[PDB]
């Protein structure tokens, strides 16, 4: 199940590069 | 802005002959052709189909759906003026090119009469049947009979508005229904990806209308009356047409090759 | 020279400055299309054509008889004309006068939107087929778009995590 | 009285430009960022076209040529002037396809825009002989104000205390002596409506000391005079005691002049399938996703809120172009802020492949090979 | 052998007040219909479509290139008489049941009266332009208007469907319609007395526009079974 984890953190990542509200 | 202009031999003052009654034709050109000139300026008064002409404005808005409105208007313009521009005042003997042609394609200029008058009642809806001059790179010039619906053309480079045949009566379960109802979506997915279905020529020069006939009611309605009775109607209306066609200038703008 | 005045100049002032200063043209309408593109912004984007043909537009504009002139498109302008000419022949207010010309100018807009609708479907009914619409190829130029935005985002962050990563001074391997 | 030079200008294309008008308003108190600037709400500046003769030689009827590498290539020729002549020397000008384009795309919708509505759904149009009206009487009473739209005094809820203060100095408190008048007005109505009421079993209308007196008596009813002062100033209702007071009145036409239908209740008849039960749907951009727990999609180049029901729950970069979803437009609205605000809706199964199946994109078509 | 069937209150010799002229009804139905009759029984004659009624043919002979001129005939026929089936002699008031449902789903009379009339002068060309009832979800009792633009049938048997009563009931995104009102814009109806339309005067716009002040909004409401909330 861990490899559902590491998509929470590369999820994120993108969502902090869409600098737009 | 886009202006009426006049008919050939003064039929809106005199008309044909024992075909359209001054009257006729005064309510079929100058009252509905100055009609639609009327709605088409509104539309075009601020685009750049401003100053365009009327064949012009057909290839240029085909396939645009946003522009379907604005196709009409044009392309019913370019249609029927291509009608009366085709009527004589005096019945024309038909050229001997022209002759050769006819009886070779369709056997008779006697069966070509019943195949576009048949054709006329057959369709059942105010349209234009043409006579089309097909001749491809390798194949020689072949004349056939198309058919549109109520603003269609028969140009290629309008083909997305080649409206020949209806969907309500077309396009069914039974063993031939399923064949056009392929064929249906086969040209809307192909026109929608952009693939081209006919490889065409470049210029357009695969179909080049040579006659026309309108079988909208405003044309005949009033001279031959509806039709009751087996007298007068839509089909005497295609009758008495074939009498006063310009085989002289049909033949002109058919340029059929000389090889005889 | 003492330049044109297309304003009064003001009275009260005892010594004026900016005599020879030409000044600003100003029309009625002026105070009208600014009300009536408050009120319709979207109107602004309907592309109008300001190039000029032959500058002879204004000899066959008779608004008198409507919104629809010859040679000028259905737009703002011919609500504010319209407008202006029932303010002050036909005495109305500027609220009256702009209701009357404003409520004409929908019911022409209405038919223009209703008769694209209408003249697609009927065109498929007589085998009629058209090409992409905006819905369409908008999209399409935002996936094209997005995909690009996406290779620099997974090739950004990675500058992020690798630099982050070196930031502590960890290159002992003990 | 004026030139035949200065006549021709004043019916000129180029002095028919309208007015730069203000930008949509945003959040007067929140920061924002002045370097860089997006698409805004609706469009403030006027979209130029020219001929296509004439674009290619770069003449947009400006002072001077535009360039072409900017202005020439693309298929809709469109472009917005900021200045036509700035400091220097040039035609500050941008292309105007943000919103030339998403006023076509909300067009292709095929959808009007309804009154705001709270929460028997009823979509009544905003054109309305009714409701639409800008011009009032002074005989206009209370309960008909409320369909208004357009009103000349401001929204006090919406001002800062800051703005309100500088209204109470310099609208309200100069207006005195005229308010006064205004209740005089009335006492004309109060002394006839009951010295005519029996002849069939004006009065002197100027008074000074009799309407300090009845001004006391509302004291103990702050209500009906709350609507006697707003009728004066012209101030849009705020409480029930309707016209969706909520967030205030539009800023606008609240059809904003993007859309001009007056209802959605009508079927289209397909070729072969007849008459359908919904309108076509249309296909969404995911942008935003859940995991702020609420989605945001782009329906037609607008951002609204996603359907109430994954693709817009968790981002996924391995999809190509972005999540997408087909949807259907049930209702379209502008509020108080200019905005343009649509209540989408997840689209139905057969609905999105019968509308594939035109463009070619359908896998089973549901026609010849659709044994059941 | 179909007979031509009168029309409501002698609209064949006195005509509507300010609709059609007597001579108007007269080549539009009292010729047109029998003209449309004359053909249809010359392709029924000596088949299962003699005594059959213009509905049954419509639905029975539909979508199919073999038997195109029946339906066309068959559901020209039909819509014609339909049309003249819902004018009333002078202008009748409407009934306050359906004036309620209007106003839920047009929001107002005035926005039908343009939505039918605009959906007319925005054709360009024949068709009928419908006023048909359904169930949608969320309005038990949906009014919605339709255009069929050539010899189209309103009704959902007139269309493709599927099977697996074999065939469905509704074809493939469709629903049950009652069509209500309707309106002839072939120029068999208008062409004559309104004209083509110059100059703004005539033509389907003055032509619509009086069709609205003679409509027997008493038996619209009937048809609409206003009290039957669920339809199935």
């Amino acid at each position: 199940v861990q490899e559902l984890l590491q998509s929470e953190v590369t999820s994120n990542n993108y969502m902090r590069m869409m600098r737009r509200r | 802005q886009h202006y009426l202009m006049p008919l050939r031999d003064n039929f809106e003052q005199e008309g044909i002959r024992n075909f359209l009654s001054p009257g006729s034709v005064n309510m079929a050109y100058t009252e509905y052709q100055t009609f639609i000139l009327e709605k088409l300026n509104a539309l075009v008064v601020g685009t750049d189909f401003e100053q365009k002409d009327t064949k012009s404005i057909v290839l240029a808005t085909a396939r645009d759906p946003e522009l379907a409105h604005v196709f009409n208007h044009a392309s019913m313009a370019h249609n029927n003026h291509f009608f009366f521009d085709h009527l004589s005042p005096v019945p024309v003997k038909m050229g001997d090119k022209l002759f050769y042609h006819i009886n070779e394609n369709f056997g008779s200029v006697d069966t070509l009469r019943d195949e576009m008058i048949g054709t006329a009642v057959s369709m059942f809806g105010p349209g234009f049947v043409w006579l089309v001059r097909t001749q491809l790179p390798g194949q020689p010039v072949a004349l056939r009979v198309m058919a549109t619906y109520l603003a269609g053309s028969p140009y290629p480079g309008a083909h997305w508005r080649r409206q020949e045949m209806d969907a309500q009566t077309s396009i069914g379960s039974s063993p031939q229904g399923l064949s056009n109802g392929q064929r249906f979506f086969e040209r809307s997915a192909a026109g929608f990806k952009g693939n081209k279905l006919e490889p065409t020529a470049p210029g357009g020069t695969d179909l080049i209308p040579i006659l026309c006939l309108n079988t909208w009611e405003y044309a005949w309605l009033r001279e031959y009356g509806t039709g009751v009775g087996g007298m007068g109607g839509k089909l005497a209306y295609a009758q008495s047409w074939w009498n006063m066609i310009d085989w002289a200038k049909v033949e002109e703008e058919a340029r059929l090759e000389t090889r005889i | 020279p003492y330049p044109i005045q297309h304003s009064p100049p003001n009275p009260r002032a005892r010594k004026p400055r900016n005599l020879f200063r030409p000044t600003k043209i100003v029309y009625p309408e002026d105070e009208l299309r600014r009300d009536f593109y408050r009120d319709h912004p979207w109107e602004l984007a309907r592309p109008r054509m300001i190039i000029e043909l032959d500058g002879k537009d204004a000899r066959f504009l008779d608004w008198s008889k409507g919104l629809r002139q010859r040679g000028i498109p259905l737009s703002g302008e011919s609500v504010v004309q319209r407008q202006l000419w029932l303010m002050e022949n036909q005495g109305m207010t500027k609220q009256e006068a702009y209701d009357k010309a404003r409520h004409e100018f929908y019911k022409l807009r209405q038919l223009e939107q209703m008769e694209r609708r209408i003249a697609v479907e009927e065109a498929r009914m007589v085998g009629g087929y058209f090409g992409k619409d905006l819905l369409t190829v908008g999209m399409e130029l935002e996936n094209k778009t997005y995909e690009s935005w996406k290779k620099w985002a997974t090739t950004e962050i990675a500058r992020q995590e690798s630099a982050r990563a070196s930031m502590y001074t960890n290159v002992v391997d003990n | 009285g004026v030139s035949p030079g200065g006549a021709l200008l004043r019916t000129s294309r180029m002095f028919s430009l309208p007015p730069v008008i203000p930008p949509p308003p945003g959040n007067k108190l929140q920061m924002i960022s002045e370097r860089a600037s997006a698409t805004e709400a609706y469009p403030t500046h006027q979209v130029l076209t020219t001929f296509e003769s004439s674009r290619s030689r770069g003449d947009w009827g400006l002072k001077r040529p535009l360039p072409l590498k900017s202005t020439t290539g693309t298929t809709y020729p469109m472009v917005k002037v900021k200045e036509m002549d700035s400091l220097e020397q040039i035609t500050d000008f941008t292309s105007g396809t943000q919103h030339g384009l998403t006023l076509k795309k909300f067009q292709a919708l095929n959808i009007p825009i309804s009154t705001p509505s709270e929460i028997r759904p009823v979509q009544r149009s905003v054109f309305e002989a009714d409701t639409d009206v800008t011009a009032f009487s002074p005989d206009e009473q209370i309960q008909e104000a409320e369909k208004r739209w357009k009103f000349s005094g401001p929204w006090l809820a919406g001002m800062t205390p800051g703005e309100f203060k500088e209204y109470l100095a310099k609208t309200v408190r100069p207006k005195r002596a005229e308010f006064r008048k205004f209740i005089q007005k009335k006492i004309a109505a109060q002394k006839t409506e009951a010295a005519n009421r029996e002849l069939q079993e004006k009065p002197e209308s100027i008074t000074d000391d009799e309407v300090t007196e009845y001004l006391r008596r509302l004291r103990n009813d702050n209500q009906v005079l709350y609507d006697l002062v707003g009728q004066f100033l012209d101030l849009a209702p705020l409480k029930p005691p309707s016209p969706y007071g909520g967030r205030g009145p539009p800023i606008t036409h609240p059809s904003a002049g993007i859309s001009y239908l007056r209802t959605a209740a009508y079927l289209n008849n397909h070729p072969i399938y007849g008459p359908q039960k919904s309108h076509p749907p249309v296909q969404a951009r995911v942008l935003k996703p859940r995991r702020g727990n609420d989605a945001k999609i782009g329906v037609a180049g607008f951002v609204a809120d996603g359907p109430l029901g994954s693709v817009m729950d968790k981002f996924d970069p391995s999809i190509e172009g972005g999540a997408k979803l087909w949807v259907n437009v049930d209702k379209a609205t502008v509020d108080s802020t200019g905005r343009v605000q649509l209540t989408v809706s997840d689209a139905k199964a057969t609905d999105v492949l019968i509308a594939k199946e035109l463009i070619g994109d359908a896998r089973e078509p549901i026609f010849g090979s659709a044994p059941k």
